[PDB]
DNA sequence: AATTTTATCTCCAGGCGGTATGCACTTTTAA
DNA sequence: TTAAAAGTGCATACCGAACAAAGATAAAATT
């Protein structure tokens, strides 16, 4: 399901945090699932270049008429961010539009990773596909394809309570500290911009406008801006699969030491590798910092005099 | 009733009996009986096994003590308990008062002494000793209607003979026995003809030194593990010491070294290395037990006397079926938890004990395991994988070992198979082979096979025997060409996979992985074929759980690809005679597939039309017109054209003797049985089940009906039809209709129609969803009009299966021959897992009769299973009635092979048996059996669903005899 | 009764692994 | 001497995710 704002005050409060946060005028907004468009009305009275991306064709005419009547900058392109750039098939159904064509007709182009931010993406996360969307975004970001093919883009989205706690989990909270937390926190400077109680929104189901638990579940608006130096000499979009496997393996046995996982993952001397990163041999996995994982991976990958370094030949699937 | 610990303790007691570690078993039994809670695990069977183990030693006081414990526990001794005491005295030579007391005690149970022999399955030596002790004081023929003619002695019988002398057959049997006792086969590798270099020498030397270090390390690990498990035995605990004392230390070391060299470079799951190590241990155990027990000599003499039946020069007083002669001449496992635990221990011992230098490049200071334990992730689940060290893999490929290694079962027999006298005994001489292929713990198929009346199974068993007796040999001239292609360049269009070295990035790597798997299967099958190029070999056969028959050697048989069927040919020969060459040419045309719609006359004429191409292809298979590669099956067509050219270039075609097989495939056999059961009138004419001058193809008929519907809809000005213009063809709709017997639904057929449309470039992509939805219902309505009885039968079978599963039982039925069949579909609800240091294996308890029936898979498999059972019954009937007339007969599940000169004869019975097979009321008998079995105990719905059998159509089955294209 | 959910093509030999949780008992350890 | 902390045995739940989907439909599961 999906939810959209039904209150003038809530949309007004969202307007300045969405638009006035970047003091630079020229940032256009790629809003996702406008719904009725009241939030789009707030962003339009704010004066931003709101590019509505409606999932279906039902509410496009209303928004398009509103944008064209006053010559407002409200281009309701028929696309959905959830289904953007699907690998399956060759013919793309218009609701699932290829990223290249969407950016070409939108008018934005590519920028270097070290360069500044091209644009900003806003909206709300899927009600029940938060993990799926997070994994897709992480895969795209680390592979440097799809939306992040053109440049680092903020993703200012509301997320549920449980997913937010699992995302912000740290070695100080090993109960929920998992691979998603590491992969996201190594890439995006996640910071909660706003927090709201879900009873404010209105849930618009398939027919139209669990449930109580969702309403009491506070949604956190989270901003993900990719780090400037995420990709390095050793950590590259081609090698991200090995790193993903290492992180998913090390959390297979959470109540275990890194030194034993290294034996399962590499033929190199576990103690010698652990000595380089300045860590004791008796170190649990859940006590490893997300930056420590990246340092470990880069240390392993930097073996000067050897021929084999890994046991992930893609045969594992 | 069988708990996890109870099965393990019971297997421990039997294993200690087998290896005569009676003090250990006695101590452990005493420990378990000491504790109150631990005693409840013990049952009467454990006590009986323990005392029987002591009886063979003659220790009477131990038997007294165990009887005292049994009496104390409250368990009532049974016949076997007294039998063990009776057989102890015979070896001990005790006084007659004890025998008198033991005999009198049985009066409480009441069963007599001969009742002890009949009820208890005592060993022959045990029976003799019991008879000696008690002396101090005190073949049928199946009468089934369908198989009456096969087993009737009165009449004319012309059972064929092999083409080999008795001396040669006995020498071959000796060779096969020696090879099976060694339990390994060494085969030269077809790939890598030669590699003389310094680096390969260095790799070989390093590999040899490593193998020495590994064997010594594994010997030490074996000794340490045995000592550990022994000290756990002495602490009043279960262990696996006897299961490690069954085999010699060196044998287990050779085992583990062979398994390690058999591990692929891509790793393998732990639950697989566990299952295969346990199975190999059991095979070596039974082979060694038969070797030391002396049954090898009894089998040797009985086989040397039995070979006179099949020998050419030799004769018998009265010719009979090989099973009957074997019977008249004088007739000579572990629970799944134990098997799984034993495999893990060996696998862990293999991974831990072995070690290698980290850097083989130059002269590493440290040692690292050869095998690594990694995790593979599939969605939310994970799998343990044992992957070799990449340096070890590089060493393997650099060594280029010239010899492979095959298990005893993998290689085809060099001597005729043993007759299938019983579900227990058959096929291989020494190694064990189950009749019905199934999962390891599955014991509900063999249970029904054994509990059936002994006469009923005969028709099945004899059939399998014949399929095993058929000789084979390797086609040299075809094999030379295949070897030439495989070694140098390959030809993926033809079927020979390209070498890994030659060029086939992620797409490139996936292509590389499939190509490497295909190249590995080819090295295994071409190496076997090269090894058996100058030897006659046999292939035993066994059934699946429904009734179909498959060869036992998997790596090289006639159920394979084009090359597999191309190399094989009959070892014997028959002269072509009058009609042989016509059938050879018809078979050639059938292999080409160009003239599928034509009558036999047109195919025979077309064969004469293109004779020049056949001669040129046979003479120059690779430097001529190369017409043979254009066929649907290129290698089979090449073999057939070579045979036909040799036949026509001879002085007399009728005198030419041809070893080449000839196939007579059925037309949509599953539909052929649907039509017969339902007596469908319109459907039968479509499936060639009614006489006609031209073959009738169901595929083209369905395509024509769909095209007629398309034109009718286009006349209505509908865009979906207007898009289609000549797109409807048998190619588009063949896959959808061929699986109708399998129970495919609209959803499933739509995916295949979409796949077929996808290659079609002319068709616009936007209409794919709409077109697939259109074609699906058009095809389904076409089949509903042509096949209505088929749909009624499928619905009735599925509904009956669903109701049976809802009632809480699996679906079982008796085939018309008499073989019973039960469906193996149950729900894996409770998790079963074994705790180990390296990893906790998750396994399924295949033999759990407590599990709830799986209603989806039960009701979704009943109709295709029933049709495959009927297909197997028909195949068996034709095989037996062909054998009665001296016919060589081997069948790929519906494709009957025979000699060229014999083809017509086979047809004459192939139809006739069909006519009688469905002459019996199959559906009414099935309904009666299901009512008697699943409804003799909500039952109203089950009874009504089974009592209402679809009404038969209007059709006379006898006209199948005159049908010309029923099987062609 | 009645909304949702989920499977949708048979066989030829097949299954996630870890962590935490409670229970019911024997067993090594406390005075 | 007597009570107990430590330990062994079993079941039992709960967690961990890439990669569209467009209708139909019918039983089973859920309400």
């Amino acid at each position: 399901f999906k939810r959209y704002v039904t209150d003038r005050r809530l949309a007004e409060t969202l307007a300045q945090i969405y638009l006035g946060k970047p003091s630079r005028p020229p940032h256009l907004l790629l809003e996702c699932n406008p719904g009725p468009g009241i939030l789009t009305q707030a962003l339009l009275e704010a004066g931003a270049k709101v590019v509505a991306l409606e999932s279906d064709k039902t509410f496009i005419p209303h928004l398009e008429s509103l944008g064209k009547n006053l010559d407002g900058k409200l281009r309701v392109i028929h696309c959905d961010f959830f289904k953007l750039d699907p690998r399956s098939g060759g013919v793309i159904k218009p609701p699932a539009m290829s990223s290249r064509g969407l950016f070409k007709n939108l008018g934005i182009e590519a920028v270097p990773w070290t360069a500044d931010i091209p644009l900003k993406v806003v909206g709300m996360f899927p009600s029940r596909g938060e993990k799926r969307a997070l994994w897709k975004l992480a895969y795209d970001l680390y592979s440097c394809t799809s939306i992040y093919k053109f440049g680092r883009i903020e993703v200012n989205m509301f997320i549920g309570e449980k997913e937010f706690q699992k995302l912000m989990a740290d070695p100080g909270n090993p109960d929920l500290y998992h691979v998603l937390s590491v992969i996201w926190q190594l890439a995006c400077e996640i910071k909660v911009l706003h927090m709201e109680p879900w009873s404010s929104f209105d849930i618009y189901t398939r027919k139209g406008p669990e449930l109580l638990d969702q309403l009491q579940q506070k949604l956190y608006l989270i901003q993900m801006i990719p780090r400037q130096n995420l990709f390095t000499k050793n950590l590259t979009p081609m090698n991200y699969n090995i790193f993903f496997h290492l992180l998913k393996h090390c959390f297979g046995r959470r109540s275990a030491t890194v030194i034993d996982h290294l034996r399962s993952l590499t033929p190199l001397d576990a103690r010698d590798i652990l000595m380089q990163i300045g860590k004791q041999e008796d170190e649990k996995v859940v006590n490893m910092h997300p930056q420590d994982f990246k340092t470990l991976f880069e240390t392993i990958e930097r073996s000067k005099d050897c021929a084999y370094k890994w046991l992930y030949d893609e045969t594992l699937e | 009733q069988l708990s996890g610990q109870q099965q393990r303790l019971l297997a421990f007691f039997k294993c200690c009996l087998l290896t005569d570690q009676l003090p250990l078993a006695h101590h452990l039994l005493v420990v378990h009986h000491g504790q109150r809670q631990k005693r409840k695990l013990l049952t009467l069977d454990m006590y009986n096994a323990v005392m029987l183990g002591w009886a063979r030693q003659g220790a009477f006081k131990e038997l007294v003590y165990v009887l005292f414990m049994v009496k104390d526990a409250g368990l009532t001794p049974d016949l076997l308990s007294y039998a063990a005491a009776l057989q102890c005295m015979g070896r001990q030579d005790q006084d007659a008062g004890t025998i008198e007391r033991c005999l009198e005690q049985m009066s409480q149970e009441g069963l007599k002494l001969q009742a002890l022999f009949t009820a208890v399955l005592l060993s022959e030596e045990d029976r003799a000793t019991v008879l000696k002790a008690v002396h101090k004081v005190k073949p049928p023929v199946n009468t089934s209607k369908l198989l009456r003619d096969v087993y009737a002695k009165d009449g004319r019988v012309s059972y064929p003979k092999l083409h080999l002398p008795l001396k040669t057959l006995q020498c071959l049997f000796e060779k096969q026995l020696h090879m099976e006792l060694a339990s390994r086969v060494c085969v030269v590798s077809v790939e890598k003809p030669t590699l003389p270099s310094k680096e390969v020498k260095h790799a070989r030397k390093t590999l040899k030194t490593l193998r020495d270090q590994w064997e010594k390390a594994l010997c030490r690990a074996l000794r340490e593990t045995k000592n550990r498990l022994e000290r756990e035995v002495y602490e009043g605990r279960f262990s696996l010491y006897p299961f490690l004392c069954l085999l010699d230390e060196r044998e287990v070391v050779r085992m583990l070294l062979q398994v390690l060299q058999a591990l692929p470079a891509q790793g393998e799951s732990f639950t697989t290395l566990a299952r295969e190590l346990s199975a190999r241990t059991f095979s070596r155990h039974v082979v060694q037990r038969q070797r030391v027990s002396g049954q090898v000599q009894a089998l040797q003499n009985h086989y040397r006397k039995y070979l006179c039946l099949l020998a050419s020069d030799a004769e018998v007083p009265e010719p009979c079926l090989p099973r009957q002669y074997w019977e008249e001449l004088g007739a000579p496992p572990w629970p799944l938890p134990v098997q799984m635990e034993l495999g893990k221990l060996l696998a862990e011992m293999l991974v831990q004990a072995t070690q290698m230098p980290c850097s083989l490049d130059k002269p590493s200071s440290r040692l690292v395991p050869v095998l690594y334990h990694v995790y593979s992730f599939r969605n939310v689940q994970q799998i343990g994988i044992l992957k070799p060290h990449p340096a070890y893999v590089q060493l393997l490929e650099k060594a280029a070992e010239p010899t492979l290694t095959f298990e005893a079962v993998d290689v085809p027999m060099l001597c005729p198979p043993l007759p299938w006298t019983s579900p227990h005994s058959g096929a291989f001489l020494l190694s064990p082979t189950k009749l019905m292929r199934t999962v390891e713990g599955a014991t509900q198929h063999q249970e029904l096979l054994e509990t059936c009346p002994p006469t009923a199974l005969h028709g099945a068993l004899d059939a399998l025997t014949q399929l095993g007796n058929c000789a084979w040999r390797v086609n040299g001239r075809v094999l030379d060409l295949v070897l030439q292609l495989f070694q140098a360049k390959g030809c993926p269009q033809l079927g020979v996979p390209a070498p890994p070295s030659e060029a086939p990035l992620a797409h490139c790597q996936k292509v590389a992985r499939e190509m490497h798997s295909l190249r590995a299967e080819a090295l295994y099958r071409l190496s076997l074929a090269q090894h058996l190029r100058d030897r006659v070999f046999w292939l035993p056969h066994n059934m699946d759980f429904r009734g179909r028959t498959y060869p036992c050697p998997p790596h090289f048989n006639h159920l394979g690809s084009d090359v597999a069927r191309a190399l094989l040919e009959f070892a014997q020969g028959r002269p072509l005679g009058p009609h042989g060459l016509d059938w050879l040419k018809i078979h050639l045309v059938n292999l080409t597939g160009l003239k599928k719609r034509e009558p036999l006359r047109k195919r025979l004429a077309f064969a004469e039309e293109v004779m020049d191409d056949i001669l040129d292809s046979a003479d120059q298979p690779l430097t001529g017109r190369k017409w043979w590669m254009g066929a649907e099956e290129p290698w089979q067509t090449l073999a057939c054209c070579m045979e036909v050219a040799n036949a026509v270039r001879a002085s007399d075609p009728a005198a030419y003797v041809s070893h080449l097989p000839v196939h007579q495939d059925g037309s949509c056999n599953g539909l052929q049985h649907y039509a017969a059961l339902g007596r469908d009138s319109v459907g039968a004419a479509s499936v060639n089940l009614e006489p006609s001058d031209v073959p009738q193809d169901v595929y083209s008929g369905v395509a024509a009906q769909v095209e007629v519907f398309r034109r009718q809809d286009a006349q209505r000005g509908m865009r979906v039809a207007q898009v289609l213009e000549g797109f409807i063809t048998r190619k588009v709709v063949k896959q959808t209709v061929m699986t109708v017997v399998y129970g495919v639904t609209r959803y499933g057929g739509r995916l295949q129609i979409e796949k077929r449309l996808r290659e079609l470039s002319d068709f616009p992509q936007e209409f794919v969803w709409e077109a697939s939805h259109y074609l699906v219902r058009q095809v389904f309505k076409s089949l509903q009009e042509m096949f209505s009885g088929t749909r009624a039968i499928q619905h009735w079978l599925t509904e009956s299966a669903r109701l049976i599963s809802h009632m809480g039982s699996v679906v079982e039925w008796v085939t018309p021959l008499g073989v019973p069949v039960i469906q193996p579909y149950r729900l894996d609800s409770k998790v079963k897992q074994i705790g180990g240091g390296i990893q906790s294996i998750t396994y399924t308890h295949n033999g759990d009769i407590s599990r709830k029936p799986n209603t989806r898979k039960q009701k979704n498999g009943f109709p295709p299973n029933f049709i495959h059972s009927l297909d197997s019954s028909h195949m068996m009937l034709t095989a037996l009635h062909c054998y009665r007339k001296g016919l060589t007969f081997v069948s790929v599940h519906d494709c009957y092979w025979t000699h060229a000169a014999d083809v017509s004869v086979m047809n004459q019975v192939c139809r006739e048996q069909f006519v009688r097979l469905h002459s019996e009321p199959i559906l009414q008998d099935l309904s009666r059996f299901l009512v008697k079995r699943f409804c003799s105990e909500e039952a109203s719905q089950l009874k009504e669903t089974l009592q209402a059998v679809p009404k038969p159509g209007a059709f006379d089955l006898e006209q199948v005899k005159r049908s010309t294209y029923f099987f062609s």
